[PDB]
């Protein structure tokens, strides 16, 4: 059931979590990507990525405040995906699609990998 | 907004 | 903007955060309401409520792992609102609307107070 | 799902 639903609720929650990230409020992890640092909320990362879900459900790794990703990872690709996690918007361009796809495969972001493969197949 | 889910 | 958007992203993030709450994963606060305890994620509470936003942006209160609410607050009303925070769905019924509205006013959940006032005005 | 925002 006898529920009502607020259509904009989930997107408003995301917008507010992105504002907390922008102001560095309650961020609890630093992700390091080829010497560049990105602050974030562990719960948002886990909710969006198979890799972060595996890391932060691990009894040892859940205690870490700094996570280093493989240095071959493209930090612009990571930044594009982190923005997607917090906004639902993916800035996919001809010049970044290969890097974004590789990063999404590494992060285990299935829907993102799916859309990249579709855009690449349409280009060929 | 409010709707029927 | 040159973005694409994943329609279900924000609701999938909420569904996953609700699954973390159900499994007690990375919950970082206990809310106590008339001797009943509710575990949650501070960031989700802040994103949904003016009261929790004020508490967890305070330099002293942000360190607390237990928050006691006014004991006159109805814990069923709180539980209904916590479920709304994590699902966008509000279980509003004739038998709980007055308690839900009072709790939403206390929590500073403006859109919820708005819909309660509308349903009450339609009933009179 | 993927759409134009
Ligand atoms: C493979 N993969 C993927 O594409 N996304 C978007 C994923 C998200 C999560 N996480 C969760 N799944 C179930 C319950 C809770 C969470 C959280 N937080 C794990 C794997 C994912
Ligand atoms: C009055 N009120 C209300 O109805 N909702 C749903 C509210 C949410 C928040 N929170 C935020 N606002 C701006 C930036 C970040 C956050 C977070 N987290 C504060 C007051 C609210």
């Amino acid at each position: 059931d006898s529920c009502i639903q607020f259509t904009r609720h989930a997107s408003d929650v995301l917008l507010n979590l992105n504002r907390l990230r922008s102001r560095d409020i309650l961020t609890d992890v630093v992700i390091v990507v080829s010497r560049e640092q990105f602050r974030a909320h562990k719960t948002v990362l886990m909710a969006c990525s198979g890799l972060f879900y595996s890391i932060f459900t691990d009894q040892l790794k859940c205690n870490l405040s700094v996570i280093n990703l493989d240095p071959e990872i493209n930090p612009e690709g990571f930044c594009i995906l982190l923005d997607f996690m917090y906004t639902s918007r993916l800035n996919l361009r001809e010049g970044n699609i290969m890097a974004v796809m590789a990063t999404a495969m590494y992060l285990q972001m299935e829907h993102v990998v799916d859309t990249c493969r579709k855009f690449i197949k349409a280009s060929e | 907004a409010w709707v029927i889910p």
